[PDB]
RNA sequence: AAAAUUUUAGGAAUAGUUAAUAAUAAUUUAUAAUUUUGAUUAGAUUGUUUUGUUAAUGCUAUUAGAUGGGUGUGGAAAAAUAAAAAAAA
């Protein structure tokens, strides 16, 4: 009963129409604030205190991403999984946004400063 | 009488199952069931392994 | 027979609402001061999205800034040019007024209207009720109904509160699909059917068993309201919980599943099990979807020329007498394995936020300044609560009647503001302050009616609703009979009229106005 | 239907089909009686007294 | 005193016998080791 | 915890481009089945031996039957129960509306009863009787108890054993006796081949023990008739 | 006659066009012939047919009206659109 | 059953269902391992010696 | 073939009939 | 201080009159009852 | 005897396309002569036979089905009693030109099979829907079947669960009770609809007129434990009328007694010994007419008061879609 | 029944540049086209209809 | 109230049933009745020189518009659209 309204569902179903296309959608983000020496993550692995910012952090999430910063250009490494993640001196299941955590990553890796850690999914 | 009858009762339910038209080929039924012999022969006893 | 002025909460959903309502004048002008006001603030249309629902609507572009909405001004009315070009885009599957942060504000539009409707028509007038509550949304619409706040700063009140719970939604980790509520029903749920309190004490054991359980990873799952003493209590969490729950909540699986003698602690290990057993076998979530559309087809050459263009039978009685692959929830093969399924005493809630819950609590921290800097500075609230003048407004956190100055109602706020979710874990790495705890406390130490009444109603957007509570006092303790309840679809007069009352039963007359004026 | 099958137009009419079909009233019954109307005086042969 | 149970139960039992994998009480195997 | 398998679903594409999905149940055809537990603790079947079919072998249910199935016959009320449901049955069979009956020996009912469109016409009047009779042959000694004179001590502890359990009166005995012989007289008389059970069941009863039974009764009492 | 079967008895039918199509004619006659695809509903049941488009290619046109022919040089077609 | 038919006119003389062949001993020769001698003897068509 | 095919076996085991002890 | 009949052309150019049916018969609440009585709403 | 039909797939698949296509005779027979001659019938398999039974409405069917199953130990479950319920719901009735359609559903105890499924689906644990009540109440109030007090307990523990009424299962029970003479109960039927909303109610609210007065049971255990003073408690006064004195009550008491058992004990002429709710009162199943309601929906969709009569869908000398058309 | 002589009236509604006309006026060696519902330019490049 | 005439490419069983009766309103009796000489159910169709055509006893048409629950009124239901119709000076 709409113009408009009509418009934007004749829109919608044109662009339906069209093939599915792949997006990397990023649910929440860590900026890295200071890195520990961990011995529990080896000799290649580095424990992160960093702010969460713009959503929770799930430890038991998939798929994570790491962001560094080289030159304002922002490469992305590591496609792998959180290993251990404790806030204070506690384990936890997830840690929301503007609280400061640690977080271990598995395969060994070490991160400085300045590393974003990003969860993502993949979907249709 | 016992065997009269259950070849009558037989012929009855070929009679009925030809409400279903022409049957279908093989590979339908082949594809419809993964079930193996060890499945199949598991369920009255485990035999051993052929040694 | 002292009528009880009750609103509806958010939950009902409607296309028509109250248009039918607008052809008195008086109405057609307070709608329309209504809509002006939101308009003019955030160009949104409450008329469009009533009427129409669309599945995609356009507002003014940067209206949904988080920090605007939090910093911006309640009382003073937005002057933006209507000439402005709305390039913010909100898009629902089902529809726009499905978003709770804009079924919110049509909501409270449409008791408004309802309520001036009556007081235009009949004469009705909300001063001869003695006291006057709200579920949920129904508490701001009762406030806007006594007057301390105007209609069109309520509405922005409403959208700004709303629009805080999709922002802490958004920032929750899990999806849209990962939050779902369930209604339950202890009763038909057989957990010992000779006492109703050790019926529900076994539904309160059998969520704190299953948060304990669950606490490990993200899942979480928590009771959010009471509405019926022993008939509805409304929780929310993820999937995995409200599956294991609605698997407990399921007299076949504790009878022959699991137990038919075990303790609760292994009916909930057993049910928790299973339902990593269905995880790794494949069952779908939400299964509780309705079945595929009525089938039409074109293709020839597929289905024959006779059956295109038309309606494929839904059997030989057209679906009047479901079939096995419709009646999943009394055979437990498939699709009904999962605790998600429907089962007329775990009934699925088409609501996608977990209202009243221990995610919410940031959002009321930063809901809290709104409702502060929104209500009159200190003449009208005291002359409204003091003593109390009629009608007595109960809160929905700890339903009592809202006394400040009364050292019990103090008492019952801080232990509603102290208190805690019956799944709720709050472990390390969980937002958790005290900002309307020491709200309160300063209330508490100096008068300050306004940050009283800001501080309990920011308490119930991430507190439960005690509205089991509510009716108990509103019926003894007020000595009510008779419930005006208005909404468009009986939200809560049903359960008014469900649930009995013990003084040899009190008899409760329940009615929505707007819907049978007639037996007015 | 079991016994007789609809696959085109079928004919209307008693009197009206074609080949036509009509009564002959000429026959030994009209040989031998003088019938105040038609079909008042048969002749035949006994069939059945199981009644 | 007490009717007795239907003998139209002999009809139902008519060219019955009773499967080995289906009983009440039967497992898989069938037949257990000692 | 004796999970039920699931279903095999397969997904067919068809030549013409048509796909179907079915769930066949393969895995729960040769499986023995996985039987649930009540909820109540212990699975309670539903009962059928009250309803009415056309089975032959079976006699038509009566109300009595669910007396009988009691079998506490000492008890007064029961005994009026039977009496009231008795007489009940045999008027019902009397004042029965037997109109479009036809009760006549059919070729193809040898081996069966009669067809399942023909059991109200030409079979439910016979069952019925059939089955006043073998509840009669159940039940007389309950509703008309035997009587023993002895010597006039014996005749006194009778008299004394039945005015401390009057169960039954006598006018109620007589309207039962009474309904019980016009049925009796009103008996299915046709014989069939299909008829399994004897040829002398269809023939009236005796009724020489209950006469006097009742006859006992009505002198027992002090005036059984009046002028009225 | 068994020819005209979509006609119905009636001398004439409505169609509407769905597609258009080229098919060659039976030899030994060699060429492209032009041929559309047409729709019709009769008594609540849709009907597809191929009739010989011999119509002037005009206006645009969303219905056609069709008669018998009689040529014999498309196997599978017997409709002709009326001029 | 011959001997005690619940039938009337066991045999008929219609276009389509003609059962009197259908009564020879060659029929009967599939079933004869079930089959009553007495019967074969009394109700059959075209017997050998 | 299809007779052939495993799945016969399934239904002959399936259809095997319980055999009474000896009394 | 009557309703027109639709009329249909059904052979022979010969009108049919499609009469509102009687109010007694079954059939007019068998339309007016929900088609699928645990789907759709009472 | 082939192998590709002697196995339990086929016989199932084709059980299943009898049952969503032919009648119930096909499925039962099937069925039957499978179990018969070596085809074991699980619990789908007789789950779908009495989906069937259910949707062409047989009870002795049913009952059959159910005593084959309880002798072959197959455990019943929630569709399993869903389908006896719709059954024993669905099963035809009534009353044309005074000849009865099932009789023998008289001795056929439905109403108690449904009652006793409806049960032991309540205690087995399984979720029993709104329609099982509401068929089982309906097996009750049909004309046929005078128990409304059953109905009455039936319907009270359905309100005290919360269950939905249908507007069949309404009209058939408010049918009974006013056949039965119980203005109270229909009055508080009707108010209890309009007060849900089933449709067709939403305008039959009447104020109550018994408001004040006690029950029946009341006034009968009242009488076992004065009488004399009780009947003046029994008879309704309108305020402007007074008792009278008490010898003078029982004669007029009497009196009116007398008088309403002559006038109730006068047949109705042509009535065929029948109540004005049981003439020409036929049911059967939707199954029964689903091809007229569809094509009535098609051929009138936007005249639904209008008779479905041939030639709307079919020419002269052409056969109609339906076969059996109206009726047989 | 059967509306006859509708086309004929769509022919004075159908105004501006006919299809066919632009077909036949085009001259140009180079373009092509095809005929569906009308003469419609193809495309040498993917084959279908040049927008 | 009777008799004759009575449709379908892929043909089979039908049934408030037949007769007798001191029986209105059948508690009975019978080896009952229908049908391959084409029944019953289902489809089509207003039955008995009226149209068209031909050399034709062929083929092809046709609104004789006719019937159980709505009132037991009326001599007789057909009684709730119409249809050229004079109904008590
Ligand atoms: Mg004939």
């Amino acid at each position: 009963n709409v113009l408009y309204h009509g418009l934007e569902a004749l829109k919608e179903t044109l662009v339906g129409a069209l093939p599915k296309i792949t997006k990397i959608r990023v649910t929440a983000e860590a900026e890295c604030l200071q890195v520990f020496r961990a011995s529990q993550a080896g000799k290649s692995g580095n424990a992160g205190g960093m702010r969460v910012t713009k959503g929770t952090i799930i430890a038991a999430h998939l798929t994570f991403r790491v962001c560094r910063k080289a030159p304002g250009h922002r490469v992305v490494v590591y496609e792998g999984q959180i290993k251990e993640l404790r806030r204070f001196k506690e384990l936890v299941p997830s840690v929301e946004l503007g609280l400061e955590c640690g977080v271990i990553m598995q395969d060994e890796f070490q991160f400085r400063t300045g590393d974003i850690l990003q969860q993502y999914e993949t979907y249709e | 009488t016992q065997e009269k009858l259950a070849a009558a009762i037989q012929e009855h339910v070929q009679d009925a199952y030809r409400f279903s038209g022409p049957t279908p080929d093989q590979p339908r039924n082949r594809l419809a069931d993964p079930v193996t012999f060890e499945d199949a022969n598991n369920m009255i006893a485990p035999n051993a392994p052929a040694a | 027979l002292q009528r009880a002025l009750v609103f509806s909460g958010q939950g009902a959903h409607r296309r028509g609402m109250a248009t039918e309502y607008l052809r008195i004048p008086a109405v057609a002008c307070l709608w329309e001061r209504m809509k002006g006001s939101m308009e003019q603030k955030y160009g949104i249309s409450l008329q469009d999205i009533i009427t129409e629902n669309p599945t995609r609507l356009y507002v003014y572009n940067d209206a949904y800034d988080v920090a605007a909405i939090c910093e911006r001004s309640c009382q003073d009315g937005g002057s933006v040019v209507e000439s402005t070009p709305k390039q913010k885009l909100i898009s629902h599957p089902q529809g726009v007024l499905s978003l709770t942060s804009l079924t919110q504000p049509c909501m409270l539009a449409a008791h408004m209207v309802s309520l001036e409707y009556l007081k235009e028509t009949r004469g009705y007038s909300v001063e001869s009720s003695e006291v006057i509550a709200g579920h949920s949304l129904g508490e701001f619409s009762a406030l806007c109904a006594l007057g301390v706040l105007s209609p069109e700063v309520a509405i922005d009140l409403v959208y700004r509160r709303g629009a805080l719970m999709e922002d802490a939604v958004k920032h929750s980790s899990q999806s849209n699909e990962g939050h779902l509520m369930f209604a339950c029903n202890p009763q038909r749920a057989k957990l010992c059917v000779e006492d109703p309190d050790l019926a529900v004490d076994q539904l309160h054991i059998f969520v704190e068993l299953i948060a304990r359980n669950l606490s490990t990873t993200a899942s979480f799952i928590e009771v959010v309201n009471y509405n019926i003493s022993y008939e509805q209590y409304v929780v929310v969490g993820d999937p995995i919980a409200l599956s294991a729950l609605g698997k407990c909540l399921d007299p076949q699986f504790r009878a022959t599943s699991c137990g038919s003698s075990a303790t609760l602690d292994n009916i909930v290990r057993t049910a928790v099990s299973s339902v990593l057993q269905d995880k790794q076998e494949g069952i779908t979530m939400n299964p509780n979807t309705g079945p595929a559309p009525d089938f039409v087809t074109s293709c020839a050459r597929k289905y024959g020329i006779r059956s295109t263009f038309r309606r494929f039978l839904r059997g030989p009685d057209d679906g009047y007498t479901p079939s096995l692959e419709e009646l999943t929830h009394l055979t437990l093969q498939e699709d009904g394995r999962s605790g998600l399924k429907k089962k007329s005493w775990f009934i699925p809630l088409p609501l996608s936020i977990p209202f009243h819950s221990s995610m919410l609590r940031r959002a009321m921290d930063l809901f809290l300044p709104v409702v502060r800097d929104a209500l009159p500075d200190e003449e009208t609230m005291r002359s409204f609560f003091c003593e109390p003048k009629k009608p007595v407004w109960l809160t929905n956190l700890t339903g009592t009647a809202f006394r400040p100055f009364d050292v019990d109602f103090q008492r019952d706020a801080l232990d509603a503001m102290q208190s805690m979710n019956v799944g709720e874990i709050r472990h390390n790495g969980r937002y958790h302050t005290n900002l309307v705890e020491l709200a309160f406390k300063n209330g508490m130490d100096t008068s300050s009616v306004r940050d009283m009444c800001a501080a309990v109603l920011a308490a119930q957007l991430a507190h439960p609703v005690q509205w089991i509570d509510v009716m108990d006092s509103a019926v003894f303790q007020h000595g009510v009979r008779e419930a005006h309840e208005i909404s468009p679809v009986r939200t809560v007069a049903d359960m008014f009229k469900r649930t009995v009352f013990r003084g040899a039963a009190l008899d409760i007359v329940t009615r929505c106005l707007p819907s049978e004026e007639r037996f007015l | 239907n079991r016994t007789r099958h609809h696959w085109a137009v079928s004919m209307t009419g008693v009197l009206s089909q074609r080949p036509r079909r009509m009564p002959w009233p000429y026959d030994l019954t009209s040989l031998i009686f003088n019938q105040p109307r038609q079909g008042s005086d048969k002749i035949g042969y006994v069939v059945g007294t199981s009644m | 005193f007490n009717p007795v149970l239907p003998p139209s139960t002999a009809r139902l039992r008519l060219l019955t016998y009773p499967m080995a994998l289906a009983q009440p009480h039967a497992t898989v195997p069938l037949i257990q080791p000692t | 915890p004796r999970r039920i398998p699931g279903t095999t679903k397969v997904t067919y594409t068809n030549k013409k481009g048509r796909t179907f999905s079915f769930s066949v149940p393969v895995s729960e055809l040769t499986h023995p089945q996985v039987t649930l537990e009540s909820a109540a603790g212990t699975w309670r079947e539903m009962d059928t031996s009250f309803c009415e079919l056309g089975d032959i072998e079976d006699d038509m249910p009566s109300p009595v039957d669910e007396c009988l199935r009691g079998g506490s016959s000492l008890d007064k009320r029961l005994i009026q129960e039977v009496r009231e449901r008795f007489v009940s049955f045999c008027r019902e069979y009397v004042l029965m509306d037997t109109s479009g009956m036809k009760s006549t020996i059919l070729s193809t009912e040898l081996n069966a009863g009669p067809d399942y469109e023909h059991y109200d016409r030409r079979l439910r009047r016979k069952r019925h009787w059939l089955a006043i009779r073998h509840r009669f042959e159940d039940v007389r000694y309950v509703i008309w108890p035997d009587v023993v004179e002895e010597t006039a001590r014996g005749d006194s502890a009778q008299a004394d054993v039945s005015l401390t359990n009057p169960s039954l009166t006598a006018g109620e005995m007589l309207e039962a006796l009474l309904w019980l012989d016009a049925a009796s007289t009103f008996c299915v008389r046709k014989v069939h081949p299909s008829d399994l059970g004897d040829k002398s069941e269809f023939l009236p009863l005796d009724l020489q023990r209950e006469v006097e039974v009742v006859a006992c009764h009505a002198r027992r009492d002090l005036d059984f008739f009046d002028p009225s | 006659f068994l020819r005209m079967w979509f006609l119905y008895g009636c001398c004439l039918r409505f169609v509407l066009f769905v597609l258009c199509y080229y098919m060659s004619p039976r030899l030994p006659s060699s060429g492209n012939r032009r041929v559309l695809y047409a729709v019709f509903y009769l008594y609540n049941f849709v009907w597809m047919l191929r009739c010989f488009f011999c119509c002037f290619i005009g206006l645009v046109m969303s219905l056609f009206i069709i008669e018998g022919g009689g040529f014999v040089d498309l196997p599978g077609v017997k409709y002709y659109t009326r001029i | 059953d011959p001997d005690r038919p619940h039938i009337k006119h066991i045999y008929n003389q219609t276009a389509l269902a003609r059962n009197l062949r259908y009564a020879r001993y060659g029929y009967f020769k599939r079933d004869m391992h079930l089959l009553d001698v007495d019967k074969l003897v009394r109700h059959a068509r075209l017997l050998p010696t | 073939a299809v007779a052939n095919l495993p799945f016969a076996k399934m239904i002959r085991v399936g259809m095997l009939p319980e055999l009474k002890s000896s009394k | 201080a009557p309703k027109r009949v639709d009329c249909l052309r059904i052979h022979r150019n010969r009108p049919l009159l499609l009469h509102p049916m009687k109010d007694n018969n079954k059939l007019l609440e068998l339309s007016k009852l929900p088609a699928r009585p645990e789907f759709d709403s009472w | 005897t082939d192998p590709v039909r002697r196995d339990p797939t086929e016989f199932l698949r084709v059980l299943r396309r009898m049952s969503r296509t032919t009648s119930w005779q096909k499925t039962m027979l099937f069925a039957s002569k499978g179990r018969m001659v070596g085809y074991r019938l699980t619990r789908e398999h007789y789950n779908t036979v009495l989906f069937s039974q259910s949707l062409w409405g047989r009870a002795l069917e049913i009952v059959r089905v159910v005593r084959a199953m309880q002798e072959d130990k197959v455990q019943p479950n929630g569709a399993t009693y869903y389908y006896i319920v719709n059954g024993m719901g669905n099963a035809d009735h009534g009353w044309n030109y005074d000849f009865r359609i099932n009789r023998r559903l008289e001795k056929i105890q439905h109403w108690r099979v449904a009652l006793e499924a409806l049960e032991a689906c309540e205690a087995n644990g399984f979720d029993s829907t709104d329609t099982m009540h509401n068929s089982a109440l309906i097996t009750l109030v049909i004309p046929g079947f005078n128990r409304w007090q059953q109905a009455s307990l039936l319907l009270q523990r359905m309100l005290r669960e919360d269950r939905r009424m249908h507007p069949t299962m309404v009209k058939f029970y408010h049918d009974c009770l006013v056949r039965n003479n119980r203005p109270r109960e229909a009055s508080s039927l009707m108010r209890l609809a309009a007060e849900r909303g089933v449709h067709g109610y939403e305008d039959k609210w009447e104020a109550d007129v018994y408001k004040g007065r006690p029950l029946d049971s009341e006034v009968m255990n009242e009488s076992e434990g004065q009488a004399s003073s009780l009947a003046f408690a029994s008879l309704m006064l309108r305020g402007d009328q007074r008792p009278l004195p008490e010898n003078l009550q029982a004669l007029l008491e009497e009196e009116t007694t007398r008088n309403i058992e002559a006038e109730r004990s006068v047949p109705v002429p042509f009535s065929a010994g029948l109540h004005a709710t049981e003439i020409n009162s036929v049911f059967r199943p939707r199954v029964y007419r689903q091809l007229w309601y569809k094509w009535q929906h098609i051929a009138n969709r936007y005249r639904p008061t209008a008779a479905l009569k041939r030639r709307q869908l079919a020419p002269r000398d052409s056969p109609t879609g339906i076969p059996g058309f109206y009726r047989i | 029944q059967i509306l006859q002589k509708g086309n004929n009236i769509l022919y004075s509604f159908q105004w501006g540049l006919n299809n066919g006309t632009v077909h036949d006026l085009d001259a140009d060696g180079g373009t092509d086209y095809f005929m569906d519902g009308a003469f419609h330019v193809r495309d040498k490049e993917t084959g279908d209809i040049d927008w």
